[PDB]
């Protein structure tokens, strides 16, 4: 199944780049990367499949 | 400038561009001016009371 099916190569640019951030560097995850300083905090209110929240 | 209160609408207004400039006169000196006018009305010489005692 050339260029079809389900089993697809991830040998393009993989964006899963686990880089620690505590300076003004944009992220690489859900949502469009705007300006942000990363304040690492502990929370419990995330559950199920809830990574992001809006106001 | 860093820390807590991620719901901070006044500075994300400033981060988006709109800045509420402070007025060019502080309220301390304006309140002192109003106090000075009131005690001028209450004490001799009564400049704010046309030279007449309050009672």
């Amino acid at each position: 199944g050339i260029n079809s099916g389900t089993t697809c190569s991830n040998d393009l640019l993989q964006p899963n780049t686990e880089v620690f951030t505590d300076v003004c560097v944009d992220y690489d995850l859900y949502g469009i990367t705007g300006q942000g300083i990363f304040k690492e905090v502990s929370a419990v209110y995330y559950n199920s499949w809830q990574n992001l929240l809006y106001d | 400038t860093g820390g807590s209160e991620i719901r901070d609408l006044l500075c994300v207004q400033s981060f988006n561009g709109i800045k509420v400039l402070p007025p060019i006169l502080s309220e301390s000196q304006i309140s002192g001016y109003t106090t000075a006018a009131t005690v001028a009305a209450m004490f001799p010489p009564w400049s704010a009371a046309a030279g007449i005692p309050f009672s």
